[PDB]
RNA sequence: ACGAGAACUAGUAAUAAUUGUCAUUUGCAU
């Protein structure tokens, strides 16, 4: 897939990144995603427990909070389809798709970090 | 020939930061991706303290040749002497009670702690991020004692209880001077797993 | 070989902001969801204030070489000489009676401060927020002293006394310049725990 | 003349370092590139510890002349009173169940835990790195026992029971005192593969 | 939580011009109770009445969320977990209000 | 592309290597490479798993991230044609070519390790 | 009716032993 790859090169303008996105501005999101990663990894079955569903709900809440806090994060989340992807992940309730999302978002962050001021 | 077991629990008082694997991560297993306290760390720390309790000279400080009785307790087999270790330390593993407790109270396992340095005559900060094992977690340990001779077991466990006390008032891990690494010991259990020796009069605080 | 614990309780008098986690939060334990005073901050105030109270040369400032007393009392091992810390400072937490006293009286642990900005020649008011730890709360610390030489113990204890003396009259945390951080110490208790030392 | 096969799996509790290659890597098969436990390791550790169980004198220390019945079980055939060996210890190989497990959950087959050394009078650290087999790994072993004398089957299996039980409370490989290499045996099995001997009354914990 | 806030965007205003600065004291109340008692929940109810009185938009906000029945049922239930669940819902409402603004 | 393997000797300047590259900074890359070398080696057929294709995607992700973290690693990766060969190996999906890349990369690592401060 | 025919390069023993991923450095100037 790696739409992250060509998207990150589509967002290099004149230089600002996503209108000035920086790696310090995604720390909380990275922490939350990492904790959900380790918790889901600890899980055995593929069916997502209702508690992990509530974790995903709070994760959605946190994306929305951060996107309301800053404009560049809002543009990043909007164009990278984070919100639609999270909605679909919540709909599917499958662990493997959540891990695939984790890998995608990690790639996004890695590209954003490699292209910086 | 018998083997006496020691089992218990390390309580994490303040943060603990081994970080052998490293922003600056800590040591973690790979079957559960939950942190551990390597046994080498515990063994080295106790050896250092218990050596320091006895005599320690500069020439003795030279090439890790230590007092004869600590040497007996932890084994050297270097100076033409027959000494295999008599006390085995295993690793500590992030316990089940801790996992359940943090799951049903919704608290993470690791804190990410930001640190700065303020340069002299410069007043400019350079930040750091240090990740540490969250407080109040408990790890479980198991030790094994071998009785190579009958008439040093009481004395050796006197030494070990002294060492455990010293650890209870010291730090294990990294950056212990700056407020992380104090630990405590609970639920000591003493059994003779293989052999015909009694484990009733023997105690560790 | 011996260790002498120092135990006591610090009381915050004015506002307190440590804000390590930084709309602008404060350091907190995740296991209690309660603020703390990380030992690193206390250590830093100590090292800076004590070096200033002793000789602080511009060349010494440039080369980060610290005074021999301060360095032995807090450890550097940065110049190629062996220097292990002789004093270790830990974290600190709320005491029980503070928890009770705030629970009963309907008092929170945080005070959010608007800082109004008035701009020169324009006077454009943009409010700002900062969080503070409620005054009147007390934290419990432990300092652990390592004894390596049987005579200079007294001198090191005296330097720790001037340590606390200065720190009481100065500021810890952030906003030290603007009126945030003034804390005091009470109920200091000294008790050798390991060894046969008379302290 | 009958032969009895003993089968089961070895489950790694804490990381194991056989590592005969010497950085500091572990022994690996050259057809699968996976860690193995050489059978010489099992035979030697059982030899040594079950020897140290019974009488082991200084004169006995000198020659590797050991107790008569441990010698019977493992064979000496060096001088004078010859005794052909009787228990054949095979190697252990990385099982397919755990292979599927770790492939599916994307877990490395080997960790490289980094370790340190704080020398004295200098406190200068010099690092090292060690490979260790991940826990939860399972190795499949086979033993073969030959019945050279019918009446001695019970005593021999009693002694090998002693061997298994004592090994479960000890280590394989190196860094045993540093935490490494504790194993447990699980899902054992006894079956007569050649001959006319019943093996129902037999058990190995 | 999201549904109500996204659907109360009328024509652009949110709950007829809601802004979080009007929700400061309520936020402090919820945070203080989250750190920690029936009477405390009672004065909590009262403060929703207080802030909903300060602005008409806030009254419409607490009505279109059915806040008052929710709080009454919280006080009836007296279970700690369900109060924390209410805190989560209130935080979600505040966050979605923050997102959808001028 | 073997000139890309012996460029390492052409890059001994004055003395630092690759502008201060150390093999110690290559550790995560070496670990991942060994992991998937073992996994591929056990595989029977030449056609790689689609999950293995995603694994190779994860390789490129990690390579970019490491190039972002350190500049010497960035120079090493960029001038030795690491990125194009990774893409090409992903393109052919054949086991033998993946092993060919593994031998090239291991030769690089060992030869670089020959010279270090 | 072949300088043939009989004949396990076999038996004993492992990578071991001591090493702490540490030592300093204010989430800081409004």
């Amino acid at each position: 897939m790696t739409f992250a790859h060509e998207v990150v090169k589509s967002n290099v303008k004149n230089q600002v990144l996503f209108n000035g996105l920086t790696t310090s501005k995604l720390r909380n999101l990275m922490e939350q995603v990492n904790r959900l990663y380790t918790i889901a990894f600890n899980s055995n079955e593929d069916q997502l427990n209702e508690e992990f569903i509530d974790e995903l709900e709070y994760l959605k809440i946190k994306f929305y909070y951060e996107a309301g806090r800053e404009k560049s994060v809002d543009e990043f989340l909007k164009k990278t389809l984070m919100f639609p992807i999270i909605d679909r992940v919540i709909k599917k309730e499958s662990k493997k798709f959540f891990l695939d999302y984790c890998k995608y978002f990690e790639a996004l962050v890695a590209y954003a970090k490699y292209y910086q001021k | 020939y018998s083997k006496i077991k020691i089992s218990g629990t390390i309580e994490v008082v303040t943060g603990l930061h081994i970080g052998g694997g490293g922003d600056s991560p800590v040591v973690r297993d790979l079957q559960t991706k939950l942190p551990i306290i390597p046994g080498s760390s515990i063994k080295g720390k106790m050896r250092n303290l218990l050596a320091k309790h006895f005599g320690l000279k500069m020439k003795q400080e030279s090439h890790n040749q230590d007092d004869e009785r600590v040497l007996r307790l932890f084994g050297s087999s270097e100076k033409g002497n027959i000494q295999r270790a008599r006390l085995q330390i295993s690793d500590a593993f992030f316990s089940e009670k801790t996992k359940e407790h943090f799951a049903q109270n919704d608290i993470a396992y690791t804190e990410t702690k930001f640190e700065n340095t303020i340069n002299r005559l410069t007043a400019v900060a350079n930040p750091r991020q240090i990740e540490r094992v969250t407080r109040g977690s408990e790890f479980d340990f198991v030790f094994i004692y071998n009785v190579d001779e009958e008439s040093q077991v009481e004395d050796d466990f006197e030494n070990i209880e002294k060492a455990i006390h010293l650890l209870e008032n010291d730090y294990l891990g990294g950056g212990g001077t700056r407020g992380n690494g104090r630990i405590q010991f609970k639920d000591t259990n003493i059994e003779t797993v293989v052999g015909e020796y009694d484990s009733t009069n023997l105690k560790i605080k």
